[PDB]
C-alpha cells in the first residue's frame, strides 16, 4: 500500500509527499493518531487529504497511509438492531469503549468480529457461483440473513466449511481461484449495486395512514417527499411510517438533527414493538444517527451509507423503506464541502451539481428482479425542510422532478392543529394509477371509485368555501349545506389522525374502506333525504354523525362488527326520521 | 491502426486530468482513460498546449492514480455510427443500444457536433405537420422544418403531451394533393435526466401504440453520467439529420426536458472554472442551445425535413 | 401581494449575482496570489 | 397489430448479430492461429518498424523472447533496446525517449481498431 | 524552550517564521520583540518551508531582524478547577479581576469532543427564570439551547443579567420534592463594550450572584482569536463542572453575532472564501460545535443549558446566523420593539416565541398539572386580542360584541402586567396566579383549551391580587 | 388471433435460416478480406 | 473620413406608422430597438429593409436564425423597390452569420456591415444598416474577455463594451463626403435584453 507523510497541514487541508500511487478518493489515516480523510487531489508525488476530523496537534513528517478504496460500508451479518454514524461506526461501541465522548481517530469494526453466527451452508463444492447468489444463510432475530457472494466475483467452489458457529471473518467458502468469501463484503457507497432487472412498482406501500394509503399512495420501490415548514409534521410522520410501515426492513437515516431530536429516535424506538412480529422494532431497524456537531463527511455520506444497506438488504429478498430525516440537512452539508472545495455556487449558494446528487441517491429505489434471482424492492421517504417554508428553494424544486409523490405538510393546517397537516390540494400522487388493480383485486372494485367520489366531495367543499368565507355556513342553501357538512366529517374523521394516539395511530386498508362507505353513504342518504324535503338542520342531530366520529378510534379486531352496527344505524336513523 | 497510450498524468482535480507528452492530441479530441483496475472512463481534451493536454473524464475520476492511470486516443473528433436500421431501436446517450438485440452495423460515422446549415442552402418551411391537437394544429401549427418549444411547468403534464404527439404527428399528404403518394415519417426521442418511471411510461407508450417501429430513441437517465446528457442532443440530431438529407425522411424529433440539458451545462461550466452567467448558467448557453436546435430545417432540393419540439420546464413558471 | 412578490425575487436575483461575482473575484486573486508565492515566495 | 412483424424484423437483427459474431470469433481465431505459419515474423518486423515510425523519437522495443531474435536487427537498424517482456503476441510496443508514452501493436488491437468499417464490410459482403 | 529567528515575512496580523516544522498545528506561541515585549499567536499553517502565525493584539513594531518565536503549548488548553466559581477572566483564561491566578485541577482541551448520540438522555426537568414570558408560556428546560433573538437597541444585556441572577432550580417540585442540588453560571460576553462590562461587573456584584458563576469577559478593542476562543472556554468550565461534579450549568453567550462577525474576520484574514452573504462557509458547523455542548447525559446528574443571545443585523430572521441559529437550537425568544418603545420590560413577545422541549419539562411532577393548558389559553387569547386591538382603530370599540371587548381588556391587561414585571423575581407558582387572575377576565367556556378540572380548580381568582400592586 | 403470430414465429423461423444459409456461403470471403484488411 | 457632419433635419421614413409619427428618426440618426423574445424586432427591421426610404439597406444579421437570413434571400428578390421600381433585393446587402456559426464572426460582422455602408455613403446615397442583435455581439466580446482571462465589468461584460457600441454607433450622420457630395448612414440596432 501506498505511505507518506505530511508536508503541510492548513486547516482539514493535508498535503503528503511520497503518496504516487494513491487513488482519488481514497480513504487515508493521517497522523499518528490515524485521523481519516479522502484524497480530493493528486499533484505529481503529492497527495492532497481533506481529514475528516480536527487536525490540532499535526505536525510534518507524520506518516499517512492510504487504506486503498472509497468510503465503503461493511455488508453482513450485524447491521440490524444497530446504531451506526454516517460513516458506519457503532456508536454504542464507540462508547462502551471511549465513555461519553467520541476520541478522535479510535476505529471500531462496523461488524462485531466477536460474535458466532449459525452458519448453514446451501452450495456444495464444485459448484459455480455468480455475483449475489446465496453461499449459505445466517440466522439473525426473526430473519434469514443470506450471505450472497460479492457482485464482483466468479469462479467455482473449492471448499464450503461445514456447519457451525462462526465469525463473520471466517472463509465460509473457497472458490478454485483460492479467492475467499467470508460472512461479510464491502462495497462503496456511491457505486450503485447491481440489479438483473428493474420492474415497475404494482403493489403499494402500505404505511398505516388513512390519507397517504388512499388519497397519495406510494408504491413498494416507489419515492415520496414529505417536506413542510418548521413544526409541520414531517419527523412524527417518518417515525409513523417506520413503526407500522409494511416493510421487511426498516433504514433510518438522519442526517443533520438536532442533538436531543436525535435522543428522541434512540431513546423512544428500543421500547416499541413490531406489529408483524409483536418483538422489538429495533430487530427490524438499522439507524443512522449522525448530528449538527459531527464532521460534515458524515452528515454527507449518511444517504449513500443507508442506501447502500437498504440495497443489499434488497439483495437478500426483502423489501426495505428507508427514511431520510431532513435531506435539506444533507444539502448544506454538500454545501459546505462545496464551499472547503471553493467551487462557484449556483442559485442560493449550492453547487451546480446538487441535483447530479439527488438523483444519484432517489433512483437507486425501485423494485428488481435481484442478481440472486428474487424480488426486492427499495422505497424511499425523504424529508425536506424548505428556509421560509417556500417550495422555491432549490432542494424541494430537484426533489419534485424525481420523487413520484408529494406529501405537502400545510403551516396554516398545523397551527389549527390539524394533524397530519397534508395539504390535500398541493399534495399528490403519480403511483394512485398504477396501484388501482391491487385494491381491486384484494377488497373489491368500488374501491377506486369511492376513493374519486370522496376526492370530489373535497374539491366540491374547496370550492364553496370562498362562500362560506362571505357568510357563515347557515346561510348556503340545503345541497350547499350537505356538502359543506360531509366534508367537515370527512376531514375530521378520515383525514385527521393522531400519531401519538393508542388506536388511532394506525389504520387498516379494510377499516379506511368501511369509513370511506359509511361516509359516502351518510351523504348518500342525506341527498335522498334533501330530495325527500327534509330540513338539514334535523340532519345536524342524529347520533350517526357521533359515530362517525369514533370510527377513527374503534380498534381493529372491534371494527369488522362497529362497521356493520353503523351500517344498520344508517339505514335506520335517516328511514326513521320524517 | 495503432494504439498509442500516455502516462505522463501529472494531475488529478476533481473532473480534469493532465497529460504532459500530449502535443498530439488534438483539440475536441475523445479520448479513452485507463486505470489499475482496469475499466476504461471516456474523456475529452479541452485544452491543449506544449507543457500539456487538459483532459475532462466524462464520469469521476474515482480509482485514478498517477502511477497505473493512462490516456488512449479514440478518434480525433466524435463520431455517430448511423443506419437506416437505428429506426426501432433503443438506446442510451452514448449510442449504445439498451433494447437487448445487438449493435447496428455502421453505414457512415457522421460528427456529432454538425456543422452549420449555409443559409442561402435553406427553404422556408411551407408545409403543415397534423399533431393532432387542436390548439396547435389550428392557433399554432407546427410546420415542417419549425423548432417549436412546449413551456411546460412543475407539474403540468408534458409528457403526456410529448407521447401524444409521437403517436399521433402525421404529415397528410392528401390535403397537399400535388400528386405524389405517401411519404416516410419517423420520430426521434431524446429523453434527458428522465426518471425510470417516465422511461417506463415512454416506453409503454410506444411499444404499445406501434410507433416505436418509425422511432428512434435515446434515453438518458438521471442516474447517468452528466456529459452523457450533454451529448444525448446532438447524436439525436445526427440521426435526424441524416435520415432527412440523406434518405428523404420527415423527421420529428422531440427533446424532453431541455431544463435538465442546461443544469447539466451549468454543471460541466462549473467544472472549468468559466465566468457564470444570469443564474449561475454559462455564459455562452446562447450558442450551446442554438446549436442544438439551428439543426431544424429544410433545405433546397432535398424532400426531407427536421422538425424540433424542444420540451422544458419553466422554473417556478 | 403578487407585485411585491415579484420585486423581492427580482432583487434576490440581482443580489444574488453580485455575490457570485464578487465569488469569481475572490477566486482570481486567490489563483494569482498563489502564482506569485509559486514564482517569488 | 404489427407485432408479428416486429417478431419477423427483430429475429433477422438476432440472425444477423449471430453471423457477425461468429465472423468475429473466427477472425479472432485464426489471428491467434497466424504465428503457428512461418510468416509471423516478417508481420511482426513490419509492425515495429512502424510503430517506430510513429514514435520520431523512440527509446525502446518491447516483445515476447521468441521475438527478439528477429527484432534485434532491427533495434540495431534502427538504433533502440529491446527486452524480452511478458508481452501480447502478434505485434511489438515501444517507449517514447521522455519514457512517458507508449505504442502498441498486437494484431488484436489492429483489428479492434479496424472493426467499425470492417464489419459494415463483411455486412455488405455477406447480403 | 526552543527560539526561532527565520522571520520572512510580517503583514497584517501573519508572519511566516522559516525552519518551524515542529511546530504543531494550532500550536500557542509567543512572538518577543526587541523590546523584550511579547505576544501572542496562533499557528494557521504549517509546512516544511515555513510555518504562518496569527498574531494576537498588533504588530506595530515587529521587525524581521531581532523578532523571536517560542512555543506555548501544542494545543490550546485551560486549567479548570472548582475554585473559578467567583472569578473573572478575560476571554483566554487570563484573570482581570486582580486576584491570584487559579490553580488548576487538570488542563482540558478548548476543542471539547463531541457527546456521543446513545449516551445523552431526553430532557425531563425545567429551570425557573424567574420571568413569567419563559416560565411559562416558553418554558427553559435543562440541557436545552433556548436563545434570545434581540434587535440593535434592545435589552438583551439587562435580560442576560436578570436571568443569571434570578435562574434556580425547583427541586421541591420533583416528584415528591428534593431539598438541593448544585448550580452555576457561566457567563461569557463576546465584544463588548466598556459600558456593558461595567453594567455586567455591577449586577453580577451588588447581588451575590458572582459566587455561584465564572465570568469570561471579551471586549471589542481585545483580540478577535480570543473572541472565538471566548465561547470554547466557557464551555470547557461547563463540561467540566457538570460532568465531573455534578453541576447543572446555565452557559450565557452574550453576542453569537459579534462571534460570527469575527469568525468572518478570521477566515478571510487566512484567505478563505466565504460562503453565502459573505460568511464562512463552515458557520454552521463551527455553531454545531459550539451550541451542541449542551445536553444531558445518561447516569449522570448534572447538566448544562444555553442561553446564546443573538441580535439580529436589521431585525432580519433570515439573516444567516439566526437562521442557523434556529436549524441548530430548540426554539427562540423574541425580544420586541413595539413593547420596549411602549415601556414594557423584559419586551419578550410571547407570539413569535417558542421552547420545543417545552412539553418534556412541564406537567404533573414538574411545575403544575394546568402548565401546559394555561400557556397555550393564554397564547390563543393574546393573539385574538391582538387582531381585535387592530381591528377597534377602523370599527371603533362599540361595534365590537361584549366578547371582544372582554378579549382587549385581556390583551391590554396581560401586556401590563405579566409581560411586564420589570426586575421583580417571580416564582413558578407567582407567574400561574398572574396567569389565572388574567384568564379569568374572560368567562369561563371561553378557555376551550383548558380541562374542566383545572377551571374549577382555579378559576375565578380577583385580578386585584396582581392589578393591585403589580 | 394466435394463428396469425403462429404464422408469423414459422415465418420469422424461416427467415433466421434463410440468413444463416445465405451467410453461410459467403463467410469465408468476409473472413478473408478482414485478414487481408487487418494485416500491414 | 469626411469632410464634414451635418445635422440631420430630413425624417428616415420607415414606413410604420408609430415610429414615422410619434418617434421619428432623421436621415443620419441612430435608432434602438430592445424588447424580448416576440416583440418584434426582426419584424420592424425587414419592414424598415422592405419599405424605408434608403438608397441602400446592409441588413446585418449577427448571431439571429437562418431562417430570418433565408426569408430575406427568397422573398426580397420577387417584391418591388419602392423608388426605382426594380427588385428590392437590387439595393440590398446582406450579412449573414447565424446563430450556430462561429462567435468571433459577429464581431467581425458588425464591423464589416458599418464600412459597407460607410462606402455606400461615401459614394452619395443614403443607407440603412440594420444591426439584427447588438446583444450578441455584446456576447461575444463576453466569451473572448473570458478567454483572454480579463476582469469582466458587469453581468460578465468586458468593461469596454460602451466604447465599442459608441463607435459603432458614431459612425453615423449625415457628412459631405470626401467627393463635395452629401450621404447618410442610418442605424437601427436591435437589442435582445
Ligand atoms: N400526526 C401528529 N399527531 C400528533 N401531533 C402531531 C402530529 N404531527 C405533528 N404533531 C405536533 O406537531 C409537532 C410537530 O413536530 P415535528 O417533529 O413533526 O416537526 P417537523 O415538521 O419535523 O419540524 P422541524 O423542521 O422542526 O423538524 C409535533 O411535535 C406534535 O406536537
Ligand atoms: N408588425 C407586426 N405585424 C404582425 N405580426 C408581427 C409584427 N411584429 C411581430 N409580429 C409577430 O411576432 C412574431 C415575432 O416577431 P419577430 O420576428 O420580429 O421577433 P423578434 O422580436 O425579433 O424576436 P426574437 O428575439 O425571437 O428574434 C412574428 O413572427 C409575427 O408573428
Ligand atoms: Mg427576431
Amino acid at each position: 500500500m501506498i505511505q507518506g507523510v505530511i508536508q503541510k497541514i492548513a486547516g482539514p487541508a493535508v498535503i503528503a509527499k511520497g503518496m504516487l500511487g494513491a487513488r482519488m478518493y481514497d480513504i487515508c489515516k493521517v497522523g499518528e493518531e490515524g485521523l481519516v480523510g479522502e484524497i480530493i487531489r493528486l499533484d505529481g508525488d503529492t497527495a492532497f487529504v481533506q481529514v475528516y476530523e480536527d487536525t490540532s496537534g499535526l505536525k510534518v513528517g507524520e506518516p499517512v497511509v492510504s487504506t486503498g478504496l472509497p468510503l465503503a460500508v461493511e455488508l453482513g451479518p450485524g447491521m440490524l438492531n444497530g446504531i451506526y454514524d454516517g460513516i458506519q461506526r457503532p456508536l454504542e461501541r464507540i462508547r462502551e469503549k471511549t465513555g461519553i465522548y467520541i476520541t478522535r481517530g479510535v476505529v471500531v469494526h462496523a461488524l462485531d468480529r466477536e460474535k458466532k453466527w449459525a452458519w448453514t451452508p446451501m452450495v456444495k463444492p464444485g459448484d459455480e457461483v455468480r455475483g449475489g447468489m446465496v453461499l449459505g444463510t445466517v440466522p439473525e432475530f426473526g430473519f434469514t440473513h443470506k450471505i450472497l457472494v460479492p457482485p464482483d466475483v466468479r469462479g467455482r467452489v473449492k471448499e464450503v466449511k461445514p456447519a457451525g458457529e462462526y465469525t463473520v471473518e471466517e472463509p465460509v467458502v473457497v472458490l478454485e481461484d483460492g479467492t475467499e468469501l467470508k460472512m461479510y463484503h464491502t462495497w462503496p457507497v456511491r457505486r450503485a449495486r447491481p440489479v438483473q432487472r428493474k420492474l415497475d412498482p404494482n403493489t403499494p406501500f402500505l404505511t398505516g395512514m388513512r390519507i397517504l394509503d388512499v388519497l397519495f399512495p406510494v408504491a413498494m420501490g416507489g419515492t415520496a417527499a414529505i417536506p413542510g415548514p418548521f413544526g409541520a409534521g414531517k419527523s412524527v410522520t417518518q417515525q409513523s411510517l417506520a413503526k407500522w410501515s409494511n416493510a421487511d426492513v426498516v433504514v433510518y437515516v438522519g442526517c443533520g438533527e438536532r442533538g436531543n431530536e436525535m435522543t428522541d429516535v434512540l431513546v423512544e424506538f428500543p421500547e416499541l414493538t413490531d406489529p408483524k412480529t409483536g418483538g422489538p422494532l429495533m430487530h427490524r431497524t438499522v439507524l443512522i444517527a449522525n448530528t449538527s456537531n459531527m464532521p460534515v463527511a458524515a452528515r454527507e455520506a449518511s444517504i449513500y451509507v443507508g442506501v447502500t444497506i437498504a440495497e443489499y438488504f434488497r439483495d437478500q429478498g426483502f423489501s426495505v423503506a428507508l427514511m431520510a430525516d431532513s435531506t435539506s440537512r444533507w444539502a448544506e452539508a454538500l454545501r459546505e464541502i462545496s464551499s472547503r472545495l471553493e467551487e462557484m455556487p449556483a442559485e442560493e449558494g449550492y453547487p451546480p451539481y446538487l441535483a447530479a446528487r439527488l438523483a444519484a441517491f432517489y433512483e437507486r429505489a425501485g423494485k428488481v428482479i435481484t442478481l440472486g434471482g428474487e424480488e426486492g424492492a427499495v422505497t424511499i421517504v425523504g424529508a425536506v425542510s424548505p428556509p421560509g417554508g417556500d417550495m422555491s428553494e432549490p432542494v424541494t424544486q430537484s426533489t419534485l422532478r424525481i420523487v413520484g409523490a408529494f406529501w405537502r405538510l400545510d403551516a396554516s393546517l398545523a397551527f389549527r392543529r390539524h394533524f397530519p397537516a397534508i395539504n390535500w390540494n398541493g399534495s399528490y400522487s403519480l403511483f394512485t394509477s398504477a396501484l388501482d388493480p391491487w385494491y381491486r383485486e384484494n377488497v373489491a372494485e368500488d374501491y377506486p371509485e369511492l376513493r374519486d367520489a370522496i376526492s370530489e366531495l373535497l374539491q366540491r367543499e374547496a370550492g364553496l368555501q370562498e362562500i362560506v368565507q362571505l357568510v357563515g355556513p347557515d346561510a348556503l342553501q340545503d345541497a350547499e349545506r350537505l356538502v359543506i357538512e360531509v366534508g367537515r366529517i370527512i376531514r375530521e374523521d378520515f383525514l385527521q389522525q393522531n400519531a401519538y394516539h393508542e388506536v388511532d395511530a394506525y389504520c387498516s386498508m379494510k377499516k379506511a374502506y368501511g369509513i370511506m362507505k359509511m361516509i359516502l353513504a351518510f351523504y348518500k342518504e342525506a341527498e335522498a333525504a334533501i330530495k325527500r324535503g327534509v330540513s338539514i338542520d334535523e340532519i345536524l342531530q342524529l347520533p350517526v354523525l357521533e359515530r362517525i366520529g369514533r370510527a377513527r378510534y374503534v380498534s381493529e379486531e372491534e371494527f369488522p362488527a362497529y362497521f356493520e352496527e353503523a351500517m344498520k344505524e344508517i339505514q335506520g336513523a335517516f328511514k326513521a326520521l320524517a | 491502426l495503432l494504439k498509442k497510450e500516455y502516462t505522463g498524468i501529472t494531475y488529478i482535480s476533481g473532473p480534469l486530468l493532465f497529460v504532459e507528452n500530449a502535443k498530439d492530441l488534438a483539440y475536441g479530441a475523445i479520448v479513452d482513460i485507463k486505470d489499475g483496475t482496469g475499466r476504461v472512463r471516456g474523456g475529452q481534451v479541452i485544452e491543449v498546449s506544449e507543457e500539456y493536454a487538459v483532459i475532462q473524464v466524462f464520469e469521476e475520476t474515482t480509482g485514478l492514480d498517477l502511477a497505473t492511470t493512462s490516456v488512449s486516443l479514440v478518434e480525433d473528433v466524435a463520431r455517430l455510427g448511423v443506419s437506416k436500421e437505428m429506426l426501432g431501436r433503443r438506446f442510451n446517450g452514448i449510442g449504445k443500444p439498451i433494447d437487448g438485440l445487438p449493435p447496428i452495423t455502421p453505414e457512415k460515422r457522421l460528427p456529432i457536433t454538425g456543422l452549420p446549415l449555409n443559409p442561402v442552402a435553406r427553404r422556408k418551411p411551407e408545409q403543415f405537420i397534423q399533431t393532432g391537437i387542436s390548439t396547435i394544429d389550428v392557433m399554432n401549427t407546427l410546420v415542417r422544418g419549425q423548432k417549436l418549444p412546449i413551456f411546460s411547468g412543475s407539474g403540468l403534464p408534458a409528457n403526456e403531451i410529448a407521447a401524444q404527439i409521437a403517436r399521433q404527428a402525421t404529415v397528410r399528404p392528401d390535403l397537399s394533393g400535388e400528386g405524389e403518394k405517401e411519404e416516410p415519417f419517423a420520430v426521434v426521442f431524446a429523453a434527458m435526466g428522465i426518471t425510470q418511471r417516465e422511461l417506463s411510461y415512454f416506453i409503454q407508450e410506444f411499444e404499445r401504440t406501434g410507433a416505436l417501429s418509425r422511432s428512434v430513441l435515446f434515453l438518458n437517465k438521471a442516474d447517468d453520467p452528466t456529459i452523457e446528457r450533454i451529448l444525448t442532443p446532438r447524436m439525436a440530431l445526427t440521426v435526424a439529420e441524416y435520415l432527412a438529407f440523406e434518405h428523404d425522411y420527415h423527421v420529428l424529433v422531440i427533446l424532453t426536458d431541455m431544463t435538465n440539458y442546461c443544469e447539466a451545462l451549468r454543471e460541466i461550466g462549473a467544472a472549468r472554472e468559466e465566468i457564470p452567467g444570469r443564474r449561475g448558467y454559462p455564459g455562452y448557453m446562447y450558442t450551446d442551445l442554438a446549436t442544438i436546435y439551428e439543426r431544424a430545417g429544410v433545405v433546397e432540393g432535398k424532400k426531407g425535413s427536421v422538425t424540433q419540439i424542444p420540451i422544458l420546464s419553466m422554473p417556478d413558471d | 401581494i403578487p407585485g411585491i412578490r415579484a420585486q423581492i425575487r427580482f432583487i434576490q436575483q440581482v443580489l444574488e449575482q453580485r455575490e457570485r461575482e464578487d465569488t469569481f473575484r475572490l477566486k482570481r486573486i486567490k489563483g494569482k496570489i498563489e502564482a506569485r508565492e509559486a514564482e517569488e515566495e | 397489430e404489427s407485432a408479428g412483424e416486429l417478431l419477423v424484423a427483430t429475429a433477422r437483427t438476432q440472425a444477423r448479430g449471430e453471423v457477425l459474431e461468429e465472423v468475429r470469433r473466427r477472425v479472432r481465431e485464426a489471428l491467434e492461429a497466424l504465428p503457428q505459419k512461418p510468416e509471423w515474423p516478417e508481420v511482426v518486423r513490419k509492425l515495429a518498424l512502424e510503430a517506430l515510425e510513429a514514435l520520431p523519437g523512440a527509446k525502446a522495443l518491447v516483445a515476447n523472447p521468441e521475438d527478439l531474435p528477429h527484432l534485434e536487427a532491427l533495434a540495431r537498424e534502427r538504433g533502440v533496446e529491446l527486452q524480452a517482456e511478458p508481452a501480447l503476441r502478434l505485434g511489438v510496443r515501444a517507449v517514447g525517449a521522455e519514457g512517458k508514452t507508449q505504442v502498441e501493436n498486437s494484431l488484436l488491437a489492429r483489428l479492434d481498431r479496424a472493426w467499425d468499417a470492417l464489419s459494415s464490410k463483411v455486412a455488405q459482403a455477406l447480403w | 524552550k526552543k527560539e526561532y529567528t527565520g522571520i520572512t515575512y510580517i503583514s497584517g496580523p501573519l508572519l511566516f517564521v522559516e525552519n518551524a516544522k515542529d511546530l504543531a498545528y494550532g500550536a500557542i506561541v509567543d512572538i518577543k520583540d526587541g523590546t523584550g515585549r511579547v505576544r501572542g499567536g496562533q499557528v494557521i499553517e504549517v509546512s516544511e518551508e515555513y510555518a504562518v502565525i496569527q498574531v494576537f493584539e498588533e504588530t506595530t513594531g515587529l521587525d524581521l531582524a531581532t523578532t523571536s518565536v517560542s512555543l506555548v503549548e501544542d494545543v490550546a488548553r485551560l486549567g479548570v478547577s472548582k475554585e473559578m466559581l467567583g472569578r473573572r477572566f478575560n476571554g483566554i483564561g487570563k484573570p482581570i479581576d486582580g486576584l491570584p491566578p487559579i490553580t488548576p485541577e487538570k488542563r482540558l482541551p478548548i476543542t471539547g469532543l463531541p457527546l456521543n448520540p446513545v449516551a445523552r438522555r431526553k430532557p425531563e426537568q425545567f429551570i425557573q427564570t424567574g420571568i413569567s414570558t419563559i416560565d411559562v408560556m416558553n418554558t427553559l428546560v435543562r440541557g436545552q439551547k433556548l436563545p434570545i433573538f434581540s434587535g440593535s437597541g434592545l435589552p438583551a444585556n439587562e435580560i442576560a443579567a436578570q436571568i443569571a441572577r434570578q435562574a434556580t432550580v425547583r427541586p421541591d417540585l420533583s416528584g415528591e420534592g428534593e431539598k438541593e442540588e448544585p448550580f452555576a453560571v457561566v457567563f461569557a460576553a463576546m465584544g463588548i463594550t466598556q459600558r456593558e462590562l461595567s453594567y455586567f461587573i455591577q449586577e453580577f456584584e451588588r447581588t451575590g450572584a458572582l459566587s455561584r458563576s465564572v465570568l469570561f469577559l471579551n471586549k471589542a478593542d481585545d483580540p478577535t482569536i480570543e473572541r472565538i476562543l471566548t465561547p470554547r472556554m466557557a464551555l470547557t468550565v461547563a463540561e467540566y463542572l457538570a460532568f465531573e461534579h455534578d453541576y447543572h450549568v446555565l452557559v450565557i453567550l452574550t453576542d453569537m453575532t459579534n462571534y460570527c462577525e469575527a469568525l468572518r474576520e478570521i477566515g478571510a484574514a487566512r484567505e478563505e472564501i466565504p460562503g453565502r452573504r459573505g460568511y464562512p462557509g463552515y458557520m454552521y458547523t463551527d455553531l454545531a460545535t459550539i451550541y451542541e455542548r449542551a445536553g444531558v447525559v445518561e447516569g449522570k446528574k448534572g447538566s448544562v443549558t444555553q442561553i446564546p443571545i443573538l441580535s439580529m443585523p436589521d431585525d432580519d430572521r433570515t439573516h444567516p446566523i439566526p437562521d442557523l441559529t434556529g436549524y441548530i437550537t430548540e426554539g427562540q425568544i423574541q425580544l420586541s420593539r413595539e413593547l420596549h418603545r411602549k415601556g414594557i420590560y423584559p419586551p419578550i413577545d410571547p407570539l413569535p416565541s417558542l421552547s420545543r422541549l417545552m412539553n418534556n419539562g412541564v406537567g404533573k411532577g414538574k411545575t403544575r398539572e394546568d402548565h401546559k393548558q394555561v400557556s397555550d389559553q393564554l397564547y390563543s387569547a393574546y393573539a385574538n386580542g391582538v387582531d381585535i386591538r387592530k381591528l377597534v382603530a377602523i370599527i371603533g370599540e362599540d361595534a365590537l360584541t361584549e366578547n371582544d371587548r372582554r378579549y382587549l381588556q385581556f390583551a391590554d391587561a396581560f401586556e401590563r402586567f405579566f409581560i411586564n414585571q420589570g426586575q421583580q423575581n417571580r416564582s413558578i407558582e407567582e407567574s400561574l396566579q398572574i396567569a389565572w387572575a388574567l384568564l379569568s377576565m374572560l368567562p369561563q367556556g371561553e378557555l376551550k383549551r383548558i380541562s374542566k378540572d383545572h377551571i374549577g380548580k382555579y378559576y375565578g381568582q380577583k385580578l386585584e391580587e396582581i392589578w393591585g400592586a403589580p | 388471433t394466435e394463428a396469425l403470430l403462429a404464422r408469423y414465429r414459422e415465418r420469422a423461423e424461416a427467415e433466421a435460416k434463410a440468413v444463416r444459409e445465405k451467410a453461410m456461403a459467403r463467410l469465408d470471403e468476409a473472413v478473408a478480406l478482414v485478414l487481408k484488411e487487418v494485416l500491414p
